[PDB]
This record gives C-alpha cells, structure tokens and sequence, in this order.
C-alpha cells in the first residue's frame, strides 16, 4: 500500500515563527491528503483535506500544499495553541494509512520553577502509607531535576514524577513530584525535603519541612 | 446538531469480546463512508478499516482483519465495531468518524485487565504552615489506588478555573495515582472554601473533600 512518511519527528519553534511539517507517500497519492492536529485528550481535528483546501473555521495561518509524492503543511505566524501533533493521513487507496506523527512544542523564554511541598494528609496516615508531595510549577525548558532528601540524606525510592503539557496561553510546563513512604518510615524521620535543580538560576530550589 | 456519539469505556478479562457502538444524530449514515482508528496510549493513529453502511462492504488493514469486524445497519443508524480475543495490545482509545466535513467521536476507553475496579482514595494537600501570607497560595489534592480509567478532579465544582493542573496519573501494582493542583490567591484561602472533587465512574464513585488548614 502507500506509505506516509512523515518529518520531522519532533519540533520547537517560537510564536510569530513560519513552520512547515512534510508528509512523503511512499506512492503518488494525487493530492488525496489531510492533515489533522491532535491536542492532548481530544479527537484529532482536520485542518485541510485535498491537499490544499483549508477547512472553514480553522485560521488562515495553516497553509497546505504540495504535489506528486511530497505534500506539507505550513503553519506561517506560529500562535501558542499551536502546539500538539500533526498527522498527514492518506486516503488515496486502502488502507487509507496516517503519517507518524510531529511533537511540536513552542519555543518560549525560560522560567522558573515555582515550588511547594506538602506533609502527608493526617487522614492518610493512618491506612499505613505516607506521601510527600511537591509540586514544582510553571517552568520553561522542560528539563528539570527535583531530588527528596530525607533527614539531609538522599532517597530516591517511591518517588513518582508526573508532568502536564504546555499551556495554552504561556506555554509552560507543570510537574508533580511523589515520595511515598510507609507509615512506619515517615514516623522515624524529622526534615523531608524536595530541592529542584532547574536551568533559570545556578543555586537550587529548596522546599521543605521539618515535621 | 450532526454528531457522532460513541459508546462508553470498556473494563474487559483478556481473551474476551467488545462490541462498541457509534451513532449518527442528525445525519444519515447510509449516505456516508465510516471508518475506525485506533490509538494505543500515548501512540499514534491506526487506521481499522472503512464501511459503506447501504451495501454492507467493509475494507480492512491486514492487521485487523482477524480482530475487528466493522457492521453498519441504517435503522437504528449506529454503526459498531467488534474486538476479539482481546489482549494487552489491544487496550486503547477508539475513534469512530465519517469520510467527510465532521468532526470525529469522542473516542472509546477499551482496558483489557485482570485487575478488578478499584475506587480511588483521595487525600487532601493542605501546607505545612509555612509564610503564606504571600499573594497566591498553592492547593493540593492526590487522588490513588483506583482502577480503571479516567477520574476527573474540578476545583470548588468547576467555579474554579485559572491555576489548576491536574497531572496524568501513572500505574503502581496495577493501580493509578493522579493529582491536581490549583493557585488561589492568599486572601481566598482560607477566607472562602476551596474544595477537590473527584469522580471515577468505573465504580460509580464521587467524592469530594474540603482542603482545610492542618492543626496544632
């Protein structure tokens, strides 16, 4: 059949910033293409089928094009909803196959960490675990490094991290850090500490309490 | 409206059958083309198959064809797809869509698992007493221990909107934590009532808990 190769994998560009994302049918296809962007937790939305037909109600910034094997997409004027991914899928003959895909992030300015930590919840302690909980929010890049050192010693056992996407307006990034310890352990230790390492200043965040 | 509403999330053994459904309000189906894509978690779009509802072909992916079974009937208007001898591999989101100008369905949750349904426990983050007679302050809620999937957290009944981030939940033992946080300025806390309120339909459980300072 006719597969869609698509580039690049992944991307960052700023907002006021021209992209193009190409889509290359294995096959000619004869401008029997679309494009769609898939944001985080929601259907994929169609943005131009046809190859260059752009659908009513989406901004004329999205611009499609090519012909033959090699079609792409063309985001001129780059706004921060613009991140998300972007699939070409083609529908020439079957099986109608979707491109694999382009992780386009938004290049803003760098940002700090905001931190907080939280003692586990009175309420918890008595089922027999107790979670540490920090959340260190809104930085920009995405890189970052928090580490749980306990009575000033490091531990990095029952810690789960989580991490949100770019915001739509800011396009910055959340994350939730989780040091879970048993009931027994967190009685026999005073300091519990969540120190985040960023790339916005040289000297680490440092959150904690003493119990 | 026109509109695809497709069916609800699945829990299933492995080794068993679904049988999802997609129905077509406002439109006729016997007029379109109908096709299915798949999407494991945190993957990308697989294409099923299509079907023309008025003669009843159906045009597959080798990959599927022992697997899915797409079956239109114009009477009720609901087109269905049916999964067989699920596996591991097969539990994703299902997207239900005609080959035209509209927008696709909302998709399916299909979890294949032993694991039986589990309601969460959730936990409420109130802070160590710390300085926080500064502008905003930054609430908690970690919701664990539940299965299958999804829970939805809101904060004081969806009122409150800008600062909140609930953040992806991630396997244990076979079991999900998630957490939200939200940023209420300092003068609204505690002056008014902040709450967490969360609920995983799995097992027809809500709960709601009321972030309150700690004591002594």
């Amino acid at each position: 059949q006719i597969v869609m190769t698509q580039t690049p994998a992944s991307l960052s560009a700023s907002v006021g910033e021209t992209v193009t994302i190409t889509c290359r049918a294995s096959g000619n296809i004869y401008n029997y293409l679309a494009w769609y962007q898939q944001k985080q937790g929601k259907s994929p939305q169609l943005l131009v089928y046809n190859a260059k037909t752009l659908v009513d109600g989406v901004p004329l910034r999205f611009s499609g094009s090519g012909s033959g094997t090699q079609y792409s997409l063309k985001i001129n004027s780059l706004q921060p909803e613009d991140f998300g991914n972007y699939y070409c899928h083609h529908f020439w003959n079957t099986p109608y196959t979707f491109g694999g895909g382009t992780k386009l992030e938004i290049k803003r300015a760098d940002a700090a960490p905001t931190v907080s930590i939280f003692p586990p919840s009175s309420e918890q302690l008595t089922s027999g675990g107790a979670s540490v909980v920090c959340f260190l929010n809104n930085f920009y890049p995405k890189d970052i490094n928090v580490k749980w050192k306990i009575d000033g010693s490091e531990r990095q056992n029952g810690v789960l991290n989580s991490w949100t996407d770019q915001d739509s307006k800011d396009s910055t990034y959340s994350m939730s850090s989780t040091l879970t310890l048993t009931k027994d352990e967190y009685e026999r230790h005073n300091s519990y500490t969540c120190e985040a390492t960023h790339k916005t200043s040289t000297s680490p965040i440092v959150k904690s309490f003493n119990r | 409206e026109v509109q695809l509403q497709q069916s609800g999330a699945e829990l299933v053994k492995p080794g068993a059958s679904v049988r999802l459904s997609c129905s077509a309000s406002g439109f006729n189906i016997k007029d379109t083309y109908m096709f299915w894509v798949k999407q494991r978690p945190e993957q990308g779009l697989d294409w099923i198959g299509r079907i023309n509802p008025a003669n009843g072909i159906s045009k597959y992916d080798p990959r599927f064809q022992g697997k899915a079974t797409l079956t239109a009937d114009t009477s009720s208007n609901t087109a269905y797809l049916q999964l067989d001898n699920l596996t591991s591999e097969d539990t994703a989101v299902y997207y239900c869509a005609i080959e035209k100008d509209l927008p696709w369905g909302q998709g399916t949750l299909v979890t294949v698992s032993v694991a039986k349904t589990t309601p969460p426990s959730v936990y409420p983050l109130a802070p160590g007493s710390a300085a926080q007679t500064n502008s905003m302050v930054t609430l908690g809620c970690l919701v664990k221990g539940y299965f299958p999937e999804p829970v939805t957290v809101t904060w004081n009944s969806g009122s409150l909107s800008s600062g909140v981030h609930t953040f992806p939940a991630v396997l244990q033992s076979d079991l999900y934590t998630l957490s939200s946080s939200v940023t209420v300025p300092s003068s609204t806390w505690p002056s008014e009532t902040v709450t967490c309120n969360v609920a995983h339909p799995a097992s027809s459980t809500k709960v709601d808990k009321k972030i309150v300072p700690r004591d002594c």
